RNA sequence: AUUGACAGAUUGAUAGCUCUUUCUCGAUUCCGUGGGUGGUGGUGCAUGGCCGUUCUUAGUUGGUGGAGCGAUUUGUCUGGUUAAUUCCGAUAACGAACGAGACUCUGGCAUGCUAACUAGUUACGCGACCCCCGAGCGGUCGGCGUCCCCCAACUUCUUAGAGGGACAAGUGGCGUUCAGCCACCCGAGAUUGAGCAAUAACAGGUCUGUGAUGCCCUUAGAUGUCCGGGGCUGCACGCGCGCUACACUGACUGGCUCAGCGUGUGCCUACCCUACGCCGGCAGGCGCGGGUAACCCGUUGAACCCCAUUCGUGAUGGGGAUCGGGGAUUGCAAUUAUUCCCCAUGAACGAGGAAUUCCCAGUAAGUGCGGGUCAUAAGCUUGCGUUGAUUAAGUCCCUGCCCUUUGUAC
């Protein structure tokens, strides 16, 4: 009530919250095309933006799933009634999102399309989307039961340096 | 009323925090009164060193995960309505703003 | 019945677990993280920590 | 109008600030003269500038010094740098530049440390060893 | 001349002698038997040590005020041989510091200040700074 | 249809009152966060929801030892049957959008 | 015993001099700021290096091709 | 149907676990079968992810063209150059990609700028308090503690912004007068130290970090789970990283006197840092305060060091193992000694054979203090400073690594 926790501790706890919510959204809206959360606190309100491709699906029928998710978030993180609101925004250039593409590939692999061909197409999609380049690695037991790895690559890529931080979107 | 209102901008990001700080000074100059320039506090470094390894059996190598945290606090000699107009602007980043009433 | 969980679970590494894995070894207690050191490494970027030096 | 000059010396983490003023040449560190400070074997150090330039150069300039940080030796090397530096800064501003230049020359030929501060600072330890460069012992067998 | 103008070692010797000559301190019963801190293998070889450290406390109080018992233990701290384990800090004896501070209180050297902790008083400033002057006027050496 | 009636039936009503419901995967909580009429703990809650899920009258997601039970339409119809509720009812998903 | 220039320096300097021979001169700090003006050099150090090689090429040009 | 029970016998138990004997939710149950579910069970030689290593060196790659029946090769190199497949230059190659470099953080220069009651204050003003505080007959000075706010003055020290700042840029050599190397001026002299880090691997480690996970096993007399107790600490012995030492360049007893990273309660499940006052030899106890922190702890009054002590080369006052008796705290519980204090006991060890580790500048080494774990808490670790060397500035002898030619029955 009148706590005002440490400036150190508060920032750590905030990031922790942000990270848990990211997981849960990834776990819940996996198939649905989730591409990140962008949270921001305000006076007596905490906006939280879901980024995704299939926005119609995340919202649900007539306004349903978003309302369920707000209620669940309220219940879980100790938020008052009407202190939080989920805002689904459509992702511009979904190809350049790495986690969205990694999901798309997961889906394709689950359906039963060949390990190569689905992964190749995904690669072709991200390069049409307008990237500097790419690196797509599938690994594990690709036929037989001795684990191998695919490694489909193209274009301009970087590994070293600081720049990797902000120049490669990894997933 | 006029009273010694204190803004306190704390953040993880530097550039974003300084931009906010600058905009609040601009807003204070516009609706002229006073300022007592944005006081850089000594930044803290929230630091965690862990083993890179899950398990024990590599060569023993360590991460040094930092997290910096900055505090720019700004004094002001004004009424409340002007402060609410200023502080409502300069939001969207992770800059935590804490407005104290007077003295302490 | 009444003795089922009746053992002092107030202190030491019985009580405190991680807030993600829930295994009770190598918890980053500092700054109230309370998470597995492996878990911490996993999430650190989201939390705001970053390897600069 | 008074002739004030506040100049600092440094050594590792010893910020010794010597403050010159138009006076009678006392020269005291924190709150005491140069005949204590009290590592004492290093008295001729904190004396050196005065011994080189003489009492005639100092004569009309009282110097109050304040020190903090560092350890005993580092503090002495800080004050020694600072009082000499302060003297030079006084002569630059409130005397004449040819006089300063002469003082500077007399100091440097003795030691460049008197004006120029060492950049040397404690190197950071890295995991896999007890210090910066030394490693923990390897077992092999 | 103040106390800072005097070589602090030979000051506390003179203050101790002063406190003996006065003969109205309040050395408690233990003195002989006590250890002096958990540091120490032995007790002091100087058998009238209480007077010496009383003097040392007073002079500390002159130089830095607001010094509580805890603060007096911290200043009289040192190495603690664990013997076969490595050494650490240990704070000095509380009770002896407290008895010293209460003894000075009875003398009216000192007085418990506002905002906690001891400070020495004018009548105490007398004796401390008087004996400084005596030491200064001992000889040119 | 199981166990202490007062507890179970209170869980069901709380699940109906909101669209969703959550727990923590922590067996030993003689209270439960929210709810808290009389002990009515974690477990009973958690075991009811798993029973619901098995017969196909609630969905799931887990995420960091915590559970998230989104409720189905067929599930809603099961709860209304259990609690002999009227046909209007309004569970939670009413909410004016704009 | 160390500092050789990489091709990312060398190419940029040659390209600078090919287009802006006239602006560039022997004094390093003048053309250090020229290099800032005429070219978007992202880092300070790289800029500073390029200008250093630009000066060195100028000196070679002032003594045959 | 057949969930849940005071006795009393039994039991470790106040486990309604059982035998005994009264009653209970009242739609729970029990029995199959399908089938779950759990598992710090098995399998890292079924995998994922993450590390580690090869491999911290300079290496790796495809398009098109050329050479070969082809595997392949060229590019990717005779030569100089560089820390570098870094450059210069050669040229059946051409024009590219990664890595290296650039980059990010850090270190050190800014009497330059922007900045301040959560920095200093800084020197003033001394407006003073203040008592003889001292010098001094008295004035004027010396010194702090502070009493200080704000309508004193600022940023030297302080915090941290965004700028600048060094580039091999100058002078001299050496070098195809290229790439570059050496010196010296100015001044940090390209070099402060980290972080990031390719291709292809390994059947490296990890299923005991995961509600990442295949299959296998087990699944109510459980390998599930919880409670009590014990164990992981057991000692003919062998090895590995450590601490303490073997003293007088020391020990002890006083005295004097300088740090820097941090961290800290009001919490994810029950509690922090602690000033000051008394009581206690000591560990500690009891009172009151301050502190979600440049505010309080805190001028963090650290150690070594420095200065007076005694002791006198004696297994000595060096060393502090072992062990007896007592006293404190943490805890639900400390016996197989949890830690801490006290008195007593006083072992080997007089510098370590063959072996072999680590290191070149604020480094090694000494020296303490933070953080981690943590109720209790470091002989470990990961950071921090404080004191501060010798010797190198080279070479392939050993051990390895990189390229080229070569030989090869691998």
């Amino acid at each position: 009530m009148a706590v005002q926790i440490s400036k150190k501790r508060k920032f750590v706890a905030d990031g922790i919250f942000k990270a848990e919510l990211n997981e849960f959204l990834t776990r819940e809206l996996a198939e649905d095309g989730y591409s990140g959360v962008e949270v921001r606190v305000t006076p007596t309100r905490t906006e939280i933006i879901i980024l995704a491709t299939r926005t119609q699906n995340v919202l649900g029928e007539k306004g349903r799933r978003i309302r369920e998710l707000t209620a669940v978030v309220q219940k879980r993180f100790g938020f008052p009634e009407g202190s939080v609101e989920l805002y689904a925004e459509k992702v511009a250039t979904r190809g350049l999102c790495a986690i969205a593409q990694a999901e798309s590939l997961r889906y394709k692999l689950l359906g039963g399309l060949a390990v190569r061909r689905a992964c190749y197409g995904v690669l072709r999609f991200i390069m049409e989307s307008g990237a500097k380049g790419c690196e797509v690695v599938v690994s594990g037991k690709l036929r037989g039961q001795r684990a191998k790895s695919m490694k489909f690559v193209d274009g301009l890529m970087i590994h070293s340096g600081d720049p990797v931080n902000y120049y490669v979107d990894t997933a | 009323a006029i009273h010694r209102i204190r803004i306190t901008l704390t953040s993880r990001n530097v550039k974003s925090l300084e931009k906010v700080c600058a905009d609040l000074i601009r807003g204070a100059k516009e609706k002229n009164l006073k300022v007592k320039g944005p006081v850089r506090m000594p930044t803290k470094t929230l630091r965690i060193t862990t083993r890179k390894t899950p398990c024990g059996e590599g060569s023993k190598t360590w991460d040094r995960f930092q997290m910096r945290i900055h505090k720019r606090l700004i004094d002001l000699h004004s009424p409340s309505e002007i402060v609410k107009q200023i502080t409502s602007i300069s939001i969207e980043p992770g800059v935590e703003v804490e407005v104290t009433i007077a003295d302490a | 019945q009444q003795l089922y969980w009746s053992h002092p679970r107030k202190f030491g590494q019985g009580s405190r677990s991680c807030r993600v894995c829930s295994n009770r070894h190598g918890l980053i207690r500092k700054y109230g993280l309370n998470m597995c050191r492996q878990c911490f490494r996993q999430y650190a970027k989201d939390i705001g920590f970053i390897k600069l030096d | 109008p008074l002739q004030s000059v506040q100049v600092f010396g440094r050594k590792k983490t010893a910020t010794a600030v010597a403050h010159c003023k138009r006076g009678n040449g006392l020269i005291k560190v924190n709150g005491r003269p140069l005949e204590m400070i009290e590592p004492r074997t290093l008295q001729y150090k904190l004396l050196e500038p005065v011994l080189l330039l003489g009492k005639e150069r100092f004569a009309g300039v009282d110097i109050r010094v304040r020190v903090k940080g560092g350890g005993h030796v580092a503090q002495i090397y800080a004050i020694r740098q600072s009082i000499s530096k302060a003297l030079v800064a006084y002569y630059q501003k409130y005397v004449d530049e040819a006089s300063k230049k002469e003082i500077k020359d007399i100091l440097i030929q003795y030691d460049r440390t008197l004006l120029v501060a060492d950049p040397r600072r404690c190197e950071s330890k890295k995991f896999g060893g007890p210090g910066a460069r030394a490693r923990y012992q390897k077992s092999y067998r | 001349v103040t106390v800072k103008d005097v070589n602090q070692q030979e000051f506390v010797r003179a203050l101790a002698a002063f406190l003996k000559k006065s003969g109205k301190l309040k050395v408690p019963e233990w003195v002989d038997t006590v250890k002096l801190a958990k540091h120490k293998e032995l007790a002091p070889y100087d058998e009238n040590w209480f007077y010496t450290r009383a003097a040392s406390t007073a002079r500390h109080l002159y130089l830095r005020g607001g010094a509580g018992v805890g603060s007096m233990t911290k200043i009289y701290g040192g190495r603690q041989r664990n013997g076969v384990m490595p050494s650490h800090f240990s704070r000095g004896s509380k009770s002896v510091a407290r008895r010293v501070l209460q003894a000075l209180e009875g003398l009216k050297m000192v007085e418990k200040d506002q905002d906690g902790g001891r400070k020495l008083t004018p009548q105490g400033q007398r004796d401390l700074d008087r004996i400084a002057g005596q030491v200064a006027a001992a000889k040119k050496k | 249809m199981l166990m202490p009636k007062k507890n179970r039936i209170a869980i069901y009503e709380l699940l109906f009152k909101e669209g969703v419901m959550v727990a923590k995967k922590d067996v030993h909580m003689p209270k439960h966060p929210e709810l808290a009429d009389k002990n009515v703990p974690n477990l009973h809650v958690m075991k009811a929801m798993q029973s619901l899920k098995s017969r196909g009258y609630v969905k799931e997601q887990f995420a960091w030892r915590h559970f998230y039970w989104y409720l189905t339409n067929e599930g809603i119809q099961y709860l209304r049957d259990y609690l002999h509720l009227p046909p209007e009812i309004v569970p939670a998903t009413l909410r004016r959008s704009r | 015993m160390g500092r050789v220039r990489t091709k990312t320096v060398k190419k940029a300097a040659r390209v600078i001099i090919e287009k802006y021979y006239t602006r560039l001169g022997n004094d390093f700090h003048t053309n250090k700021r020229v290099c800032e003006e005429i070219a978007i050099i992202p880092s300070k150090k790289l800029r500073n290096k390029i200008a250093g090689y630009v000066t060195h090429l100028m000196k070679r040009i002032q003594r045959g091709p």
